[PDB]
């Protein structure tokens, strides 16, 4: 019902092909967590590993007390709610999400009440004696997550929901979804290849490169402070602002990078940076803003500008540094001329420092 | 270890397989064990080789084999091709539709009613063909008899009953090209001649490819049913080929150890033009 | 789609003109027998028909009507036809279901035992052999179960079982539904398409079946269509009796044969557009 | 090279399903424009029918003095580049760019000079040799470009040519199609289903749904004053909050909804609405704010929250008034424990309302 799933060194290999390398996780009953990350990686074989659909090639996962391993997704007590439309597109609207309700029990399983739930979970009076073939591919999907739901498992599986579905579709499901987990509660974990819905929706992200396992946290830790340049460059609504820098002079102090700038240091304890090191300096682009309302000083950078986008009361603005250019989101819609010098204003909190070699969060 | 933890899970679909795996094995790869025919009864054996190696009546069979695999892939062959282009450029829908209906029937037509309407067609003094002839004084032919009519009379007749069916693969591959290519080849100002030879035949040649190395598969074997009903004694010199050879002395002729390694001989060629065809399409078409 | 330039607008007419030639002398045969069956023994003998009838008396029919071997040999295709594709699909239908799913050792291995039939053929006399001593010669259950599989039907089926998603088996598994019932249950009506393709293959070669038919089979009442359809229409030698009634009738050989292949070609005609109707519906 | 393009009252007729209704569009010489709208639209239709593509069943359209409705597309002076991979995937790169100049050839030195200049726009010198075989789907995409920009037209034509890339490619492509035209200036007419590739590209957006034309403007007219509720419920990051609402005792004061609630309305001249009238309030999500407002003296809004999807820095709120819920956008994470009732702040200059029957913009 509400439990905790435990994984530990779990790897699958397939030929010689050492997929996932031993992802280790712990999850607490009753906890959205969602697996997210680039295409290639072993997010929905860690999922389907889960399942069951896949054999563990060593180490051991667990459900409670139970270890699944050798277990069969029948006995595993999860259901699944595949990327692509999991419903037989015979059989009507009731008779899929009873499917496999309907292989025993019958006459004192009801099954009516069951149903019942679920229906007004989702939704579907009138849609009860529809078709598969007549339905929306959100539709689909929503009566596809009743056929999970009426199952009554330990932990719910998703493998790319919503990757299927439009862009207008995405938002109405992400909210229908982190409310129905408030509705019922049961343990869930969540594969995405958009950091969008993880965001959103977990409680903890755990993000996955090339089948290693990357870093584990609340949404805000991920956001706030990224392990690395990789967990940097993918969360938040733009891309990080990643270029390369160096020290020089001093250290804690000032950091200077290839657009003849400089800009001063907030001490930060437990820094231990090198004067000289070889460095790449991190900003968002809601962390940059123009010349600068309030200020100031030794706080910005001064750069050429490549472009400006207007998007909504907001605008994307493109500005070119050195060699390379940074993106910053300004607020408001006024003028922004491309072609002559600007200057902007980086906030001093917010700032974040990689180590070259060492691709990892050295500020 | 692996293997016995599957064959528990796919127990019941490793069941599917054996029977058709059993069907196989009995009707296809036992009569395989018969190849050792090459020794009648006691073994041996290899000499009615050298014996089917010399024969007047043979040599010409193969003689005539491989010319007939020549028209065949020369006038059979690209027509459906042909016909898959025609059909492609024709606007108005329903009448491309009634000539497809058209032209794709003959093919449902049973080779034996084939050859019935080829000698029906084809009689002196009654066949409608030879009265059309007589009608412009064009005098009159007896057509199965004359060793002369054969092939033509053959190809044209199978390029009547198939080549329209044919035509549908070749067809529904040039349908699966997006419009983007011929559409941004008509802004440019490509012309419907232009098209067919810049992209829709390139774009079409591995389908034409593939299909070539299957028709060259059976390329020894080509026109066995028709032949064996219609050639006469006179066009027996033209017309047998070694199908019909084999034919005549392993069943009529009850000679089944030469036929056997006749067959052999056959089979194995056929094996070979094929391998000499895969590696010569997949190397330099894709 | 619009039209314009000269070099394609003549080009398109000449396409459709010629193809339309081709198209009449596609048709033509098949009108022309139509006629000719109808017709009357005395006017198809000289100089009439060439397209339409002209004598009618629709006297031949009534011959090959009474004709028991014809209407004997007619049932036996459809006999052969349809329990002939059935022993087919229960032979192909699961055999490539199975051959679909890569989790099998043998798929390797299997797969080119079925293929390998493809290009190598074990020839026309061991095959006739080896029908001999497993005592299927002159055996209606021998032409059946003699050719079932192809090695083309299977490895088409398992294609389209293959072509679609895992999801749908894995859904079963995950309910508990194990194989066999997920074949029937979803995959099947799933595979309709495939599942058509392949029933009609087998149809037409049934039903359009010769040689292996009149070389495997003595018994007379065996023969199916075709084979008798090859004495009677192209052998073209016939009783006694035939002869004493071409004098008392006044439909002649010709008029007869007509009638014949017309009878015999109907239910071809027929299944024709039952094929057609099938391809299109948007098939993958 | 830069020219005029006249639409007028263009119409498309298929069987009896006349498409387009009359769209009638001017476009000023080196201009970027942009059709937006949902699908089922007469937007590629009408471009489609600029190509030459498609036949005029009615109406005269024209680049220059030039009337090009009897014209051949060869003869058009246009190009277009296609939504689904334009490029044949036998010929080399290099060959496929200059593959409409070498329709009748004329010389080897005449295109081997324009695809000079389009491999250096697009940085397409690497990839000249390749094949679309071995090329990715933004590569793909930027040769189809050099196609069209080696072709030299008055005029170049877009059918959505990002909807096939995936989202972060989405960005990379609009920024430098923006850019792009900075450089060049060929007048350029695009179509697009994504509310957000038009308003950042286009100078003027023009939106159509069905077949009709639904408004012209800049981006920010259509942001600002939408024509009506779909203009309304169309552009903006979220959709902008569309709920019912009331007029009562006064008019041009105040204005009541669902929710028991009541706003003070600012004056607007000429307006003039009448009271009681039947109307739906819009608002957008960053126009409405939190109880940080301080203390409310116009009489807000009340609600009680439905969920908080954490996002980036900002976070989108939920929060359900009467039989409707509305969306805010807030910048934080704080404490909104949904379940609880809370304030929002509406801003009134932003407000806009809807006649309920005659859809369009009332306020």
């Amino acid at each position: 019902m509400v439990a905790s799933v435990s994984i530990q060194n779990v790897v699958k290999r397939y030929d010689k092909t050492t997929v996932v390398h031993g992802v280790s996780l712990d999850i607490e009953p009753g906890e959205f967590v969602v697996l997210v990350g680039p295409s290639g990686c072993g997010k929905s074989t860690t999922l389907r590993m889960v399942a069951g659909l896949e054999e563990i090639s060593g180490g051991t996962i667990r459900i409670d007390g139970r270890v699944i391993n050798d277990l069969a997704p029948k006995d595993r007590d999860v259901a699944m709610v595949f990327q692509n439309y999991a419903l037989y597109p015979h059989l009507n609207v009731r008779d899929n999400i009873s499917f496999g309700l309907r292989l025993k029990r019958t006459k004192k399983s009801v099954i009516d009440a069951a149903v019942k739930t679920a229906a007004d979970i989702l939704g579907l009076q009138p849609l009860l004696e529809r078709k598969p073939s007549d339905l929306s591919g959100g539709q689909r999907q929503r009566v596809a997550m009743g056929r999970a739901i009426v199952r009554d498992p330990k932990v719910f599986l998703f493998d790319q929901p919503l990757s299927n579905l439009d862009a207008k579709l995405r938002t109405q499901m992400r909210a229908e979804i982190k409310r129905l987990h408030q509705r019922l509660g049961t343990t869930v974990i969540y594969v995405t290849h958009d950091q969008v819905e993880a965001m959103t929706l977990a409680d903890r992200i755990v993000v996955m490169r090339d089948g290693l396992i990357e870093q584990i946290g609340k949404p805000m830790d991920l956001f706030l402070h990224p392990a690395n340049t990789f967990v940097a460059s993918f969360i938040g609504s733009p891309p990080m602002n990643l270029m390369p820098a160096r020290i020089a002079v001093d250290s804690t102090q000032h950091v200077e990078l290839n657009g003849g700038n400089r800009i001063s240091l907030l001490p930060r304890a437990g820094t231990h940076l090198a004067p000289g090191q070889e460095v790449v300096f991190g900003i968002r682009p809601e962390d940059v803003t123009l010349d600068g309302v309030e200020g100031s000083e030794r706080a910005q950078i001064k750069a050429t500008v490549d472009i400006v986008e207007p998007l909504g009361s907001e605008s994307i603005l493109h500005a070119t540094v050195g060699d390379h250019s940074l993106v910053v989101k300004v607020g408001g819609l006024n003028e922004v001329h491309p072609g002559d010098p600007v200057t902007l204003h980086v906030d001093l909190t917010r700032v974040h420092l990689f180590d070259a070699q060492s691709q990892a969060s050295i500020y | 270890e692996r293997l016995w933890k599957d064959i528990k899970r796919d127990w019941l679909l490793y069941a599917m397989l054996l029977p058709t795996i059993i069907w196989f094995l009995i009707f296809l790869y036992k009569p395989m064990i018969g190849l050792q025919m090459a020794f009648k009864q006691p073994w041996i054996g290899f000499d009615h080789f050298v014996t089917l190696f010399q024969s007047e009546q043979f040599i010409r069979a193969i003689k005539n084999t491989l010319t007939l695999s020549g028209l065949s892939l020369l006038f059979g062959f690209p027509m459906p091709i042909l016909l898959a282009l025609m059909i492609n450029e024709v606007y108005s829908k329903g009448y491309r539709k009634a000539v497809q209906t058209i032209v794709y029937l003959p093919h449902f037509i049973s080779i034996v009613i084939v050859a019935g309407l080829v000698v029906t067609f084809l009689s002196p003094s009654t066949g409608v063909v030879n009265n059309m002839l007589s009608w412009i004084g064009l005098d009159r032919v007896y057509f199965l008899t004359q060793p002369e009519w054969f092939r033509p009379i053959y190809i044209s007749s199978n390029i009547w009953k198939e080549a329209g069916f044919d035509s549908i693969v070749y067809l529904a591959a040039i349908m699966s090209i997006n419009p983007a290519l011929y559409e941004s080849a008509q802004v440019d100002g490509a012309t419907r001649w232009q098209m067919i030879t810049r992209i829709t035949l390139p774009c079409i040649v591995p389908t034409i490819a593939v299909l070539l190395v299957i028709r060259l598969g059976h390329i020894l074997e080509v026109g066995f049913e028709y032949i064996i009903l219609l050639y006469q004694p006179t066009t027996y010199e033209t017309a047998d080929v070694i199908s019909t050879y084999i034919y005549r002395l392993g069943l009529q002729g009850a000679r089944y150890d030469i036929a056997t390694a006749a067959g052999i001989f056959n089979a194995v060629v056929a094996l070979v033009i094929v391998l000499f065809a895969n590696h010569m399409s997949r190397r330099i078409t894709k | 789609t619009p039209f314009y330039s000269r070099s394609d607008r003549i080009f398109g007419i000449v396409n459709a003109v010629l193809l339309g030639i081709f198209a009449l002398c596609a048709l033509y045969p098949i009108i022309y027998i139509f006629s000719m069956s109808i017709s009357s023994g005395a006017a198809v003998t000289q100089g009439r028909v060439f397209l339409l009838p002209v004598d009618i008396d629709f006297s031949a029919y009534g011959r090959v009507l009474h004709d028991k071997l014809f209407w004997t040999s007619y049932a036996n295709t459809i006999f052969y036809t349809v329990f002939g594709v059935v022993t087919s699909l229960i032979f192909i239908v699961p055999g490539a279901y199975a051959l679909s799913k890569p989790r099998i050792r043998g798929r390797r291995v299997f797969g080119f035992i079925i293929a390998f039939t493809m290009w190598f053929n074990a020839g026309m006399i061991p095959f006739f052999l080896n029908m001999r001593d497993l005592g299927l010669l002159d055996n209606r259950f021998g032409i059946l179960i003699g050719f079932a599989c192809n090695a083309f039907n299977i490895i088409l089926m398992r294609n389209y079982f293959e072509s679609i998603s895992a999801s749908f088996e894995e859904a079963a598994r995950m309910d508990g539904a194990n194989d066999l019932q997920i074949l029937w249950k979803v995959y099947i009506p799933l595979a309709k398409p495939a599942l058509a393709t392949i029933t009609l293959l087998c149809a037409i070669s049934r039903w359009n079946g010769y040689f292996w038919a009149m070389v495997l089979l003595r018994a007379e009442e065996k023969i199916p269509l075709q084979v008798y359809l090859k004495k009677t229409i192209v052998d073209l030698n016939v009783n006694e009796e035939f002869a004493g009634a071409l004098l008392t009738n006044s439909y002649s050989m010709e008029t007869v044969v007509g009638a014949i292949i017309v009878m015999s070609i109907i239910p071809v005609i027929i299944v024709y557009p039952v094929v057609q109707k099938y391809f299109t519906k948007g098939v993958m």
